[PDB]
RNA sequence: UAGCGGCGAGCGAACGGGGAGGAGCCCAGAGCCUGAAUCAGUGUGUGUGUUAGUGGAAGCGUCUGGAAAGGCGCGCGAUACAGGGUGACAGCCCCGUACACAAAAAUGCACAUGCUGUGAGCUCGAUGAGUAGGGCGGGACACGUGGUAUCCUGUCUGAAUAUGGGGGGACCAUCCUCCAAGGCUAAAUACUCCUGACUGACCGAUAGUGAACCAGUACCGUGAGGGAAAGGCGAAAAGAACCCCGGCGAGGGGAGUGAAAAAGAACCUGAAACCGUGUACGUACAAGCAGUGGGAGCAUGCUUAGGCGUGUGACUGCGUACCUUUUGUAUAAUGGGUCAGCGACUUAUAUUCUGUAGCAAGGUUAACCGAAUAGGGGAGCCGAAGGGAAACCGAGUCUUAACU
C-alpha cells in the first residue's frame, strides 16, 4: 500500500524551493498581553525548521 | 550495407539501426529482463497459519522441563511452519521501450561485425515438408539458425518444427534472447526492412 | 528453490573433526567438543610461536652460561667481552658450539678476556 | 555475443545484506541492530513523529493557512512551451489538446520562462508583465 | 489529494479522465384496429461439440557390458524430436505424438420453424400518501453533530401532487437540471467441492497435504475434538531345491540363482553419534580445560648405504571450555548428554537515498486491446518556478503606509 502522510504534519509545515519547510511560531494563541510586543513581532512571519528536527517532518510527510 | 550469398545487391540499411557500439549492460539487462518474464512463478509452502492442527498449547507454561512452547505449527517445530513461506509472484521486471529497441538495435549490429546474420532475397520451401527444407540448409553451411522473414508461410512454419535447431520466427515476433541464442541468423530481405522501419 | 545442506555440513564437521584427530575423548569424536578443541589449539599454536622464540633463547643462555663458568668466566661478564670485541655471533651458535667444538668454544672466552 | 559472454556493468549489482550469517559476515548474530531494547526487538521501531512521549515538532507547532479550492484548477504556463499547439492561437481548450494543463483548468498564466521565436496571439489567458513583453518582442499579439 | 480525526492514532473520497462491457423496458389503460415487434410450449431438420474409439511414418551392423537405447560406421522418417516405457541415455523396439478420422444411443449448445399459448402502432389520458418534509433517538455516507448537505428509520407527526415538486454539501434568492413514494433486465465482475488437458528457476519422504504406505487410520479424549509413525530387493522372483549344526526352533554355514547376496525380503547407497574385535605405541610415585612449544624412545613404510613420511608421545616450558549476559565471568551466573536432519532479517506494495543503464528539457507510461515479453494506449504521473494563509503576483514575491 501507499504511504499514507500524517496528517497534522501537513497541516504544519509547507515545502519551500530548496527542500526545507517553512512553519508557524509557537507561543502566539493566547497570553498575549504579558508578552511584550518585541516577541510577538518576531514570533508573526514563518520561519524554517532546524535541521535537528528536519528529518522528523520529512520522514512523517514523504510527499511534498 | 548488407551483401547477399546469391545476387550481391546493395541492400542499405539505416548507419545507427545496423552499426553501434555494443552496450553490454543494456544487452545483459535486456535479456536478462527478457528471461525473467518467462517465469511463472507458481510455488507456494504453507505458514504456521495454513498449516492443518489447531492453536493449542502442546503443554502449559510453566512447571514441565520442557521448552515453552504454543503451537505444534511453529516452523521451530518438524511438521507444519515453514517461517517465510513463499506465494506466486509476478517476476516479470519492466523494461524500458527505447532500452528494449536500443539493445535490440544493438544486438542485431553484432551480427554484422560477428557474421552470424546471412541476408538473403526470398527464403521459402516448396512444401510442408521437414526433408527438403533439411536438405537446403546443407547447401548453406546452416544447422542452427533463427529463419526470421516477413511474409510467414505455412510451408515453411510447418517444416520446422520438429527441427530443434531450426526456428522460424515473423520480423514482428523477434527477440532479444532468440537472436544471441541462435548460431546463425538468416533474414529476409522484408525482414529487414520490417526490422528496421520496427526498431527505426 | 529448497536447499538440502547435509552434503556440505557433513564436509564442514568433518574437516574440523580431522583437525582434532589424536585428542583425548569427546575432542575427537564429538564435532561440539571438537571445535573448541581446535579453536583452542590454534590460539595456542600462536601463542607459542612467540613462545619457542623466548624458550630457545633462554636455553642457548643456559648453555653459554654453563660453558663459560667451565672456563671461568660468567655469561654477563662474557656477552660484555664479546660485544667489547665487536664479535658478532649469536646465541644459537655460541651454544651449539659450547656443546660440540669447546676447544673452539675456549678461543671466545679469551677473546673475550682481552676486553 | 554468446548468452554465457554477456555481463552487467561494473558497480551494476551489490550482493546484498544478509544478517545472521556467523562472525565473518560482520553483521551476524543481532543483524546490525546491537543489544537488547525496542529497536532490536522484530516489529520493534516506534512511529514516525514520536520523540520519547515528549510533545512531538507535528503538534506542538501551531497549525496555519487554508487551501485553496481555486489554486487547484489554474496552471502556470511556461513560455518555452507555448508555440506546441495549433500555429499562433493559444486560448485554453486548444493548449489542453497539446497536454500542455490538466483537463480541469479554467484560469491560466503564462510566465517570463524564455524562449519565444514564432508570434503567437495569446487570447484569453492571463499573462504576465515579463511575457507581455517577450510575446510581444517575438512578434505574436495578446487578446 | 480534499476532507474527517481525543485535528491524536488513524480513516480517507468525489468530481473529472482512460479502459472492459454495453440495452432496454413494463405496469397504476381508454382508441381505431388487433397476432404484427417481441419473448413464450414444444417438436423440429439442422450445425458442431461431449460421453466409446480407428489409423498413425522411419534401424542397421560392429565395440565394451549382465543387459545397449551408449562408443564408433553407415542409413532412413520428420505437419510426428510433446512425453513415457523398454535389462544404461531410443526420432526409427513399444505406447504415444503431429495429422487424418469416427457414433446404434444419450445429451450441451447455435439457425429455420407448425404454434395450447402472446400484442404493435397509433390517438386520449393518467402518472405511485400516512408518502416527501419535519421533531425526537439512532445508524449509513471518507465525513466522529460539527456551520453539516444527502441517504436509511425506532418514535411522534405530516405536504404539494406537474402554473407541481426533488437535487446542486447549512441557509436564502435567481439560474440549471432531473421526476421519488411500483416493478423488471443479459454482458463486463467474484468463486472452484468437482471434471479434462497442459505448465512450473515449486517439493522430493523431518520436504510436499495431516495423509506418496488401506490416514483422518492407529491412538488419545465422556465429548466436542485432537491425531501420528510408516516410501525404495532385482532387469527379471531367477524370493535361495538339496546338505550340514540346532529343539521338525530361531539363527547360521555351505550349495544354487544373479552383474552383484556385505542386492536375502530387518533387502539401493549406508554418514555420525554409540558399541566392539585385532594390531602399533603409551600407561600402575603421579595431581588440574587434557592442549600447545620443545622432545627421547619404540613401531613403522620407503628408499638406500642419505634421511625421511607416518603411528605413538616418557619427560618438559606455557596454558582456568564455549555461548550468553554484563562495569566485570574458570567462574560456584545462563544454555547445551551426544549425533544426524530441520530451525530465525522474508515477501508485496509505496517512499527516499546510493550505484548503474537508457533517454535527456524532457523522462515515462497504467488498466486495457494484441496474441506470443513485441506493438499500440501518454489517461495520467514526475521535472523544467517560486513567494504568499489566500486572492494574487511571478524571476520574483511575501512582509508593511513603504521598506537603505
Ligand atoms: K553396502
Ligand atoms: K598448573
Ligand atoms: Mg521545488
Ligand atoms: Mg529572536
Ligand atoms: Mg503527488
Ligand atoms: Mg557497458
Ligand atoms: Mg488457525
Ligand atoms: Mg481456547
Ligand atoms: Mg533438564
Ligand atoms: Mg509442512
Ligand atoms: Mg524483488
Ligand atoms: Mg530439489
Ligand atoms: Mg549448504
Ligand atoms: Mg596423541
Ligand atoms: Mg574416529
Ligand atoms: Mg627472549
Ligand atoms: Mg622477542
Ligand atoms: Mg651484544
Ligand atoms: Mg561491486
Ligand atoms: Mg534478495
Ligand atoms: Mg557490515
Ligand atoms: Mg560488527
Ligand atoms: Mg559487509
Ligand atoms: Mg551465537
Ligand atoms: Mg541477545
Ligand atoms: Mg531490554
Ligand atoms: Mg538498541
Ligand atoms: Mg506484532
Ligand atoms: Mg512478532
Ligand atoms: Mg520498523
Ligand atoms: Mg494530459
Ligand atoms: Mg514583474
Ligand atoms: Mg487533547
Ligand atoms: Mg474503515
Ligand atoms: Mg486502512
Ligand atoms: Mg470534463
Ligand atoms: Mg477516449
Ligand atoms: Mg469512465
Ligand atoms: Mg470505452
Ligand atoms: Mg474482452
Ligand atoms: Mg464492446
Ligand atoms: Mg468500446
Ligand atoms: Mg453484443
Ligand atoms: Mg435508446
Ligand atoms: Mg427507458
Ligand atoms: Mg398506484
Ligand atoms: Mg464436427
Ligand atoms: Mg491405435
Ligand atoms: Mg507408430
Ligand atoms: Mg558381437
Ligand atoms: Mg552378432
Ligand atoms: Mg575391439
Ligand atoms: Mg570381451
Ligand atoms: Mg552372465
Ligand atoms: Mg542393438
Ligand atoms: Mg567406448
Ligand atoms: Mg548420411
Ligand atoms: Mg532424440
Ligand atoms: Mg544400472
Ligand atoms: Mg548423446
Ligand atoms: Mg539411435
Ligand atoms: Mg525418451
Ligand atoms: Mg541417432
Ligand atoms: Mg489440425
Ligand atoms: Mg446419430
Ligand atoms: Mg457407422
Ligand atoms: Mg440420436
Ligand atoms: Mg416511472
Ligand atoms: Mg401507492
Ligand atoms: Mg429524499
Ligand atoms: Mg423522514
Ligand atoms: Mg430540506
Ligand atoms: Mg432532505
Ligand atoms: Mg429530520
Ligand atoms: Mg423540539
Ligand atoms: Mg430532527
Ligand atoms: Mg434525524
Ligand atoms: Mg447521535
Ligand atoms: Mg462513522
Ligand atoms: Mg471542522
Ligand atoms: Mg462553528
Ligand atoms: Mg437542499
Ligand atoms: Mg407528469
Ligand atoms: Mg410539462
Ligand atoms: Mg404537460
Ligand atoms: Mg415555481
Ligand atoms: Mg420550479
Ligand atoms: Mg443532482
Ligand atoms: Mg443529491
Ligand atoms: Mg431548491
Ligand atoms: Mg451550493
Ligand atoms: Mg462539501
Ligand atoms: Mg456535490
Ligand atoms: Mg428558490
Ligand atoms: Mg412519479
Ligand atoms: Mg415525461
Ligand atoms: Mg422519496
Ligand atoms: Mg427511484
Ligand atoms: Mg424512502
Ligand atoms: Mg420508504
Ligand atoms: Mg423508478
Ligand atoms: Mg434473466
Ligand atoms: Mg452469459
Ligand atoms: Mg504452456
Ligand atoms: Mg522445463
Ligand atoms: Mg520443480
Ligand atoms: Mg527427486
Ligand atoms: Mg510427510
Ligand atoms: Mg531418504
Ligand atoms: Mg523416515
Ligand atoms: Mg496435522
Ligand atoms: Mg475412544
Ligand atoms: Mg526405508
Ligand atoms: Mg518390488
Ligand atoms: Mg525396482
Ligand atoms: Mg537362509
Ligand atoms: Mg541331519
Ligand atoms: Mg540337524
Ligand atoms: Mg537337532
Ligand atoms: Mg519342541
Ligand atoms: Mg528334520
Ligand atoms: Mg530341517
Ligand atoms: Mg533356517
Ligand atoms: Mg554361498
Ligand atoms: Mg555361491
Ligand atoms: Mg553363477
Ligand atoms: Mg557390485
Ligand atoms: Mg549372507
Ligand atoms: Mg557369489
Ligand atoms: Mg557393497
Ligand atoms: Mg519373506
Ligand atoms: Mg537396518
Ligand atoms: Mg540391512
Ligand atoms: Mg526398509
Ligand atoms: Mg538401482
Ligand atoms: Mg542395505
Ligand atoms: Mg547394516
Ligand atoms: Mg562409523
Ligand atoms: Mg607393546
Ligand atoms: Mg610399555
Ligand atoms: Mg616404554
Ligand atoms: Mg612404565
Ligand atoms: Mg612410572
Ligand atoms: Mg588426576
Ligand atoms: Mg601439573
Ligand atoms: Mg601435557
Ligand atoms: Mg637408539
Ligand atoms: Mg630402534
Ligand atoms: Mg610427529
Ligand atoms: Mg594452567
Ligand atoms: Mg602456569
Ligand atoms: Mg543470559
Ligand atoms: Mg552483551
Ligand atoms: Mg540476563
Ligand atoms: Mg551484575
Ligand atoms: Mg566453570
Ligand atoms: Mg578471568
Ligand atoms: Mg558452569
Ligand atoms: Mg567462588
Ligand atoms: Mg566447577
Ligand atoms: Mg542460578
Ligand atoms: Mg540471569
Ligand atoms: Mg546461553
Ligand atoms: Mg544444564
Ligand atoms: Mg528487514
Ligand atoms: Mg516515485
Ligand atoms: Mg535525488
Ligand atoms: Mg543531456
Ligand atoms: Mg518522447
Ligand atoms: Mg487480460
Ligand atoms: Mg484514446
Ligand atoms: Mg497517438
Ligand atoms: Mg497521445
Ligand atoms: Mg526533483
Ligand atoms: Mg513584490
Ligand atoms: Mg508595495
Amino acid at each position: 500500500p501507499k504511504i499514507k502522510t500524517v496528517r497534522g504534519a501537513a497541516k504544519r509545515f509547507k515545502k519551500t524551493g530548496k527542500g526545507g519547510f517553512k512553519h508557524k511560531h509557537a507561543n502566539l494563541r493566547h497570553i498575549l498581553t504579558k508578552k511584550a510586543t518585541k516577541r510577538k513581532r518576531h514570533l508573526r512571519p514563518k520561519a524554517m525548521v532546524s535541521k535537528g528536527d528536519l528529518g522528523l517532518v520529512i520522514a512523517c510527510l514523504p510527499y511534498a | 550495407e548488407l551483401v547477399l550469398k546469391d545476387a550481391q545487391s546493395a541492400l542499405t540499411v539505416s548507419e545507427t539501426t545496423f552499426g553501434r557500439d555494443f552496450n553490454e549492460a543494456l544487452v545483459h539487462q535486456v535479456v536478462v529482463a527478457y528471461a525473467a518474464g518467462a517465469r511463472q512463478g507458481t510455488r507456494a509452502q504453507k505458514t504456521r497459519a495454513e498449516v492443518t492442527g489447531s492453536g493449542k498449547k502442546p503443554w502449559r507454561q510453566k512447571g514441565t522441563g520442557r521448552a515453552r512452547s504454543g503451537s505444534i505449527k511453529s516452523p521451530i517445530w518438524r511438521s507444519g511452519g515453514v517461517t517465510f513461506a513463499a506465494r506466486p509472484q509476478d517476476h516479470s521486471q519492466k523494461v524500458n521501450k527505447k532500452m528494449y529497441r536500443g539493445a535490440l538495435k544493438s544486438i542485431l549490429s553484432e551480427l554484422v561485425r560477428q557474421d552470424r546474420l546471412i541476408v538473403v532475397e526470398k527464403f521459402s520451401v516448396e512444401a510442408p515438408k521437414t526433408k527438403l527444407l533439411a536438405q537446403k540448409l546443407k547447401d548453406m553451411a546452416l544447422e542452427d539458425v533463427l529463419i526470421i522473414t516477413g511474409e510467414l508461410d505455412e510451408n515453411l512454419f510447418l517444416a520446422a518444427r520438429n527441427l530443434h535447431k531450426v526456428d522460424v520466427r515473423d520480423a514482428t515476433g523477434i527477440d532479444p534472447v532468440s537472436l544471441i541464442a541462435f548460431d546463425k541468423v538468416v533474414m529476409t530481405a522484408d525482414a529487414v526492412k520490417q526490422v528496421e522501419e520496427m526498431l527505426a | 528453490a529448497r536447499v538440502k545442506r547435509g552434503v556440505i555440513a557433513r564436509a564442514r564437521h568433518k574437516k574440523i573433526l580431522k583437525q582434532a584427530k589424536g585428542y583425548y575423548g569427546a575432542r575427537s569424536r564429538v564435532y561440539r567438543v571438537a571445535f573448541q578443541a581446535v579453536i583452542k589449539a590454534g590460539q595456542y599454536a600462536y601463542r607459542d610461536r612467540r613462545q619457542r622464540k623466548r624458550q630457545f633463547r633462554q636455553l642457548w643462555i643456559a648453555r653459554i652460561n654453563a660453558a663459560a663458568r667451565q672456563n671461568g668466566i660468567s655469561y654477563s661478564k662474557f656477552i660484555n667481552g664479546l660485544k667489547k670485541a665487536s664479535v658478532e655471533i649469536d646465541r644459537k651458535i655460541l651454544a651449539d658450539i659450547a656443546v660440540f667444538d669447546k676447544v673452539a668454544f675456549t678461543a671466545l672466552v679469551e677473546k673475550a678476556k682481552a676486553a | 555475443m554468446r548468452l554465457n559472454t554477456l555481463s552487467p556493468a561494473e558497480g551494476s549489482k551489490k550482493a546484498g545484506k544478509r544478517l545472521g550469517r556467523g562472525i565473518g559476515s560482520g553483521l551476524g548474530k543481532t543483524g546490525g541492530r546491537g543489544h537488547k531494547g525496542q529497536k532490536s526487538r522484530s516489529g520493534g521501531g516506534v512511529r514516525r513523529g514520536f520523540e520519547g512521549g515528549q510533545m512531538p515538532l507535528y503538534r506542538r507547532l501551531p497549525k496555519f493557512g487554508f487551501t485553496s479550492r481555486k489554486a487547484a484548477i489554474t496552471a502556470e504556463i511556461r513560455l518555452s512551451d507555448l508555440a506546441k499547439v495549433e500555429g499562433g492561437v493559444v486560448d485554453l481548450n486548444t493548449l489542453k489538446a497539446a497536454n500542455i494543463i490538466g483537463i480541469q483548468i479554467e484560469f491560466a498564466k503564462v510566465i517570463l520562462a524564455g524562449e519565444v521565436t514564432t508570434p503567437v496571439t495569446v487570447r484569453g489567458l492571463r499573462v504576465t508583465k515579463g511575457a507581455r513583453a517577450a510575446i510581444e518582442a517575438a512578434g505574436g499579439k495578446i487578446e
